[PDB]
């Protein structure tokens, strides 16, 4: 519709730096937008502790069941719930083997932060997220990404689309406060083998070290290339 | 490599409850 | 259910002062379509679009005057007209067309005109020189019973069909107490890229100086220097400071490669 349209059109303009707000000020506006609009758009990354297992976790739509949100390490609900949406016997099996997969990706690329990842099942196949959050008094930062992909089981089809969030500040004495905001999503598609060369997750893996790769170097080219190149242009 | 292009596939089923912010 | 009128107003008077240099129409159209109230938007959030063009430093050319002024609150002489003390007329300014009209004779003369008046063609020449289409209005006013210089610079590049726009500003106050005038001032850059997604630089810098007061000319000659080599200091700073956020911060986020300098085997992981 015209009105989500015009919402999306203002978060691609309101400052980055407050996406949170921006979108409880236009649910507050036009609230019928709240279910497409919190669809269309990600919000940063909230992290929960996980007290039964003792790990961190990180929460979006697709762990939450009413008001918990379910830990892909104790694969319960917090608060607790009598009967909360879980993945397949079968699928939890790959979520797990998931989780522990990629919290070594994020080891070797972010060298710190937390990671999630939440399977179900779908008709002729089955979907996932894998979310990443990385932080930085002086010297802030926050890389955050959602990656959704669909997997269609034939070999299999695979779809990724993928929103990473960036922002950096700086408070120094010759360039006073600089603020770097942004939010970057892509899409891609694959067809894979499947096997014990190639299973589901070395192949989501693969998709996911890829797109991130991919718009890391997007990210760095517009964020210290682009707008530095405008600022010049300014004076 | 592409621009927003196609759906996002649906969330997991029988969840219950409306999407909301988290605060 | 519905929501109140002053609530929408509110909202849209948000989204309206956080629109980027360059974008207002873009997200006036989009808050006009989401309120469907185009009197209560017009009316209820007019304060919103003055104060947008009075933090923006928006310039305005007037018919019939060589260069442009610059709406800001040191001009706002209420009921929508503004101050411009170079050419000495107030005018009629439009908020949403951005539009100046009714020019008039304004009274300005004042113990401080020539002071302003020796900043201001300093300054002129300082902008024409250092940005590529600057503009510059300078007031002169009592403040706290203190003769204040108030010296506002704008300069900004909008390339929409590129998806990018941005702006600098910057306010200078010397505050004159002879023989020493006080400097206080802000400079500010604000950078929107929207070709892929939505990135934005904002930043700012505060200054403070002392400086000794003469004549009206020489010293509208240091208060230029200072400015000069103020904002020369603060574009080098910023231009270098991207390096060393890159090298720093940004790999602290996210390496570009593991350590190993290739890509991930994803076998050598699931095995383990």
């Amino acid at each position: 519709d015209q009105q989500l349209d015009c919402a999306l059109d203002l978060m691609r303009r309101l400052p980055p730096q407050q996406i949170e707000k921006n979108l409880s000020d236009l649910i507050d506006l036009v609230p019928s937008l709240c279910e497409d609009l919190l669809s269309s758009v990600d919000q940063p990354l909230k992290i929960a502790r996980d007290k039964v297992v003792g790990k961190d976790y990180l929460l979006c739509d697709y762990n939450r069941d009413g008001d918990s949100y379910r830990s892909p390490w104790s694969n319960k609900y917090d608060p607790p719930l009598e009967d909360g949406a879980m993945p397949s016997a079968r699928l939890r099996k790959l979520e797990v083997e998931a989780n522990n997969a990629f919290d070594q990706y994020r080891d070797l690329y972010f060298e710190g932060g937390v990671s999630s990842v939440y399977l179900w099942d779908l008709d002729h196949g089955f979907a996932g997220v894998i979310l990443i959050k990385k932080a930085g008094k002086k010297i802030k930062g926050c890389w955050d990404s959602i990656h959704v992909v669909e997997v269609q089981e034939k070999t299999a089809h695979y779809k990724l689309t993928s929103t990473v969030m960036l922002w950096l500040q700086t408070n120094k004495t010759g360039s006073g406060t600089m603020n770097l905001g942004g939010s970057l999503t892509r899409q891609m598609e694959k067809d894979e083998t499947v096997s014990d060369s190639s299973p589901h997750i070395a192949n989501i893996g693969r998709l996911v070290e890829d797109m991130e790769n991919k718009i890391r170097s997007t990210l760095n080219e517009i964020y210290f290339g682009k707008t530095k190149d405008i600022v010049n242009g300014l004076r | 490599a592409h621009k927003q292009s196609f759906a996002k596939p649906k969330g997991p089923a029988g969840k219950r409850g409306i999407r909301r912010l988290i605060r | 259910d519905r929501v109140s009128d002053e609530e929408k107003v509110r909202i849209a008077a948000k989204f309206i002062t956080h629109a980027p240099p360059g974008e207002f129409n873009e997200v006036f159209n989009d808050v006009r379509l989401l309120l469907n109230n185009d009197n209560l938007l017009r009316e209820g959030a007019a304060h919103a679009f003055a104060q947008y063009n009075m933090d923006q430093f928006t310039p305005v050319k007037i018919e019939g005057y060589d260069d442009q002024v610059l709406i800001t609150e040191h001009g706002d002489l209420g009921n929508g007209r503004f101050l411009d003390p170079r050419n000495k007329i107030s005018f009629k300014f439009d908020h949403l067309r951005k539009e100046a009209s009714d020019p008039q004779p304004e009274d300005t003369e004042s113990a401080l005109k020539q002071w302003r008046d020796a900043c201001d063609s300093a300054l002129r020449a300082y902008v024409k020189d250092h940005y590529p289409n600057g503009f510059c209005t300078v007031y002169g006013k009592s403040i706290d019973g203190q003769q204040t210089i108030i010296a506002c610079i704008e300069s900004h590049q909008f390339q929409p069909k590129n998806f990018w726009n941005g702006r600098w500003r910057s306010e200078w106050k010397f505050t004159i107490t002879p023989p020493t005038a006080q400097v206080a001032a802000v400079l500010k850059i604000q950078v929107h890229y929207y070709e892929d997604g939505n990135v934005q630089l904002v930043s700012h810098k505060d200054i403070q100086d002392s400086v000794q007061v003469s004549s009206d000319v020489q010293t509208a000659k240091e208060f230029i220097k200072i400015i000069e080599n103020a904002e020369n200091e603060y574009q080098t700073a910023i231009s270098e400071n991207y390096q060393t956020m890159s090298d720093t911060t940004f790999k602290a986020l996210r390496r570009q490669l593991p350590v190993t300098r290739t890509k991930i085997d994803w076998n050598k992981i699931l095995s383990y």
